[PDB]
């Protein structure tokens, strides 16, 4: 089911109308957590049955007194549980002044149960997590596909491709480590790797003999990120971080250190610490609002109101486009045609039925996911589609 | 162009390129597929002879295409009019006995 | 009855030449009290009837006593009434310079209802003057689709449109302050707004948006002096509060060579400047080549303005386009010995041998409407509500 305007579609418009959308001379790309699903995640509602399935005694201390969730969304599924964690650390950080140890251990002991079941989900190889050369590995195939076709088609003169994300794991990373590919995130150094706002302004230039680059945004974070003292954010590798930290987590119980993590947009009362969140969706905005942009969305959920609003604003501007996979609109359609469905299903829908030939949308189940949006996208001709390269190493290997 | 599993070559003579581009040869696998026909019709095709500058491509032409409307064969004397015949002629009476030819 | 110059003329002849004389260098359009009817406006006799019909006791004085005023012209509802205006004012004056009290009491008890019957006239909305956003309505729709098309039909390194006005409201401002363009009237400051002569002679420009300019030959509402010898501009949502209010909702009360409208006070050297200064860009603006001017709303009761007009015809490619609904009434009037000048002047005109002067007439296919369809040509809603109620 495709809908542009309200109108219908076929194959052969849509594919015809990609490829001209993606000749233009900025792009972009914003992902989510569904993504994720095709290597080893795990979804937000898969999370919270996990949490009330082996936590269920911390779940009445959690409604009654502090009110901090409500029944139809804990029965339902529908909780948010990147908004929740920020408010218990607010709470904590209050009770740390105002002296009142009867309530520091009651929330020490409901942070260490939430993200012990967050951080698990996200490894994505399980113990071979702190080893080497994970992008080999065939899960990670068509996250390739995507910077690759994302690259090999650009001209001279024309600005690099840059790549929003919601998650906190590091597949995007593990595959252009493979492909040879540079990424930016911000961050310059290997003893010590501080944050440095002011070279996502930067570019790559060959003296004599270049344009294999590209920009990285992660809006939540990441666990290779953390704070050591007041001033300053340092990142490490996998293997470090499993070594000092993320290992107390999983096997150790009644383990929590305090404001040194970084994710997902927990500790954002502090000045050290959002200055870093603030950053990005600053970019993103200042990247949403120039002339002849296209942006591409998959595995987002809507359950924002930050960005539901400033991509509504930014479609006040001709030359913005727009492209949307959502596999549920039958599903939702009716449940909010008849009384009402969710916020989700309501936004959603309201673009939908507009008089706009520069939105679109797209449903069919199985038919709107990731291995078939990575499917879409044109192959270029030069590119070679053959490996007469193994055939050589395994030789030069079997040498002896 | 690449549109499903192959190529196709198209002709029209506008897509002008942009500065600090490079330049690159042809190979003898972009040459077929500029002449070459499309590959339903090759049970309907007839082989002529190969490309005179590198003698590497084959040529192949379309019957129902070529004896559709009429044929113009024109040619000073000894340089091969009537081998062009002998060759047109003796072929699609191989490929279609059902055939009237005079 | 489009009359050409003793010729005659069709629907299509005109339309054409509307389209030749938008290609020119130098545009101008000119307006008066009739382009305000639409949104809300009053010509010159409504306010006499008024006048006449609720404050009948004073009116003998003006005929008896000081005699401002004739009883013919009273009668027949034709008597100019800012001229009156500014005599009235120099009798104040003189009687308080001299200490006398009846005829100082005696006029400052007329300009309280003259000024009264005046702006009530002209506030255009009632008491949603100290609001905002007045131009998104509906009167306010044809000055929109005038300055967007008169603006689009110009040519890059090209001159600017130039609009003179003789009305004192502020239908062009707020119109423009919904489409987003800028207007230069001569004034600059928003803590303390200041009169700049030489900043009509600026113009923006861009480093990696469009303007215009708008004469005003009677005043406004907006404009005053305060104790010091200095011209200031002011909101409406401030001058309301200020002074408006009580004009419109006190029965005596007057503040003397404080305000600015219309060609009231001319006998101070401080505010004379300011009308002079227009009139004379008017003349300057007039003796260019390559002009053309669009005449709409005006009556022709004018001796200086008439004067202008007529000696600028002299050199060739000065082009005029005047309307004039009611022109038989007249034309079959001039005939006889009856006739005033407003119609002398017009029939003068319309009698000439060059194709230049171009009068028009149709009783209702003349008015601002329609000379709005004459021109050529060159969703936000749905977003802005979804994004409110989100
Ligand atoms: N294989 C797949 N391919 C593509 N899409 C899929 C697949 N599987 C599921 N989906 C879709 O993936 C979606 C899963 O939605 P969720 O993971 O809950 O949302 P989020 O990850 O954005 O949550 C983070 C946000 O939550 C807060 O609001 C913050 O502001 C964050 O922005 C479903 O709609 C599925 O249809
Ligand atoms: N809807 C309409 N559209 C177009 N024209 C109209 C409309 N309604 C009326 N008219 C015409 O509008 C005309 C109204 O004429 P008046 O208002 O007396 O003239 P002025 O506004 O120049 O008065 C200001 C002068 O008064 C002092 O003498 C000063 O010297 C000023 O210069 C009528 O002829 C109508 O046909
Ligand atoms: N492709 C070829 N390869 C080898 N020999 C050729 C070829 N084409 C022509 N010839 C030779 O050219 C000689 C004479 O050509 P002809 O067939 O007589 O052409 P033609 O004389 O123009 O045709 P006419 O006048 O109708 S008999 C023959 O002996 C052929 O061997």
């Amino acid at each position: 089911s495709i809908y542009q305007g309200g109108n219908k579609l076929n194959e052969d418009d849509f594919r015809s109308h990609v490829y001209s959308l993606c000749q233009l001379d900025n792009v972009g790309v914003l992902l989510g957590a569904g993504a994720s699903v095709g290597c080893g995640g795990k979804t937000m509602k898969d999370v919270w049955k996990s949490f009330k399935q082996n936590y269920p005694e911390l779940l009445g201390a959690l409604i009654d007194k502090y009110l901090l969730v409500s029944q139809i969304d804990s029965d339902n599924n529908l909780v948010n549980v990147e908004l929740l964690i920020d408010e218990a650390t607010k709470f904590l950080s209050v009770a740390k002044t105002r002296r009142c140890e009867d309530e520091e251990e009651e929330f020490r002991k409901i942070l260490s149960s939430l993200y012990k079941e967050v951080t698990k989900a996200a490894l994505l190889t399980g113990e071979q997590f702190r080893e080497k050369n994970q992008g080999k590995k065939d899960a990670f195939k068509y996250h390739k596909e995507l910077i690759s076709k994302l690259i090999s088609n650009r001209q001279p003169g024309q600005s690099a491709p840059a790549i929003f994300t919601t998650n906190y794991d590091l597949a995007l990373e593990w595959a252009a480590e493979d492909l040879g590919i540079q990424l930016f995130n911000g961050f310059s150094g290997l003893h010590t790797r501080q944050f440095y706002p002011q070279n996502f302004d930067l570019a790559f230039r060959n003296v004599n003999a270049g344009h294999y680059h590209a920009y990285l945004y992660k809006l939540h974070g990441s666990l290779t990120w953390y704070q050591n003292d007041s001033l300053t954010v340092n990142e490490v590798s996998a293997s470090q971080a499993y070594d000092e930290y993320i290992n107390d987590i999983i096997n150790k119980d009644d383990f929590y250190r305090g404001q040194h993590l970084i994710y997902p947009g927990a500790n954002k009362y502090s000045h050290t610490i959002g200055f870093v969140y603030g950053e990005m969706f600053r970019r993103f905005g200042e990247f949403i609002s120039k002339p002849q942009t296209a942006l591409f969305i998959n595995g987002f959920g809507f359950g924002d109101y930050h960005i539901n609003r400033i991509i509504l604003g930014a479609l006040l501007n001709p030359s913005f486009h727009v492209v949307i996979y959502y596999p549920e609109l039958k599903e939702a359609i009716t449940k909010v045609s008849k009384g009402g469905g969710s916020e989700a299903e309501k936004a959603i829908v309201t673009l939908k039925n507009m008089a706009f030939n520069q939105v679109t949308v797209v449903g069919g189940g199985s038919k709107a996911y990731f291995n078939s949006f990575v499917e879409h996208l044109p192959y270029p001709v030069l590119f070679p589609r053959d490996n007469i390269v193994d055939e050589l190493v395994e030789a030069i290997a079997n040498l002896s | 162009k690449r549109e499903l599993n192959g190529y196709v070559f198209i002709s029209e003579d506008w897509r002008l390129p942009a500065l600090g581009s490079s330049a690159v040869p042809l190979t003898s696998d972009f040459l077929n597929i500029i002449y070459s026909i499309d590959k339903e019709e090759l049970p309907k095709a007839v082989e002529l002879g190969v490309d005179s500058r590198t003698k590497t491509v084959k040529i192949f032409a379309s019957v129902d295409k070529l004896l559709s409307r009429h044929l113009a064969v024109l040619g000073s004397t000894g340089y091969g009019k009537s081998n062009f015949n002998a060759l047109l002629t003796r072929k699609v009476s191989e490929k279609y006995p059902n055939s009237r030819i005079v």
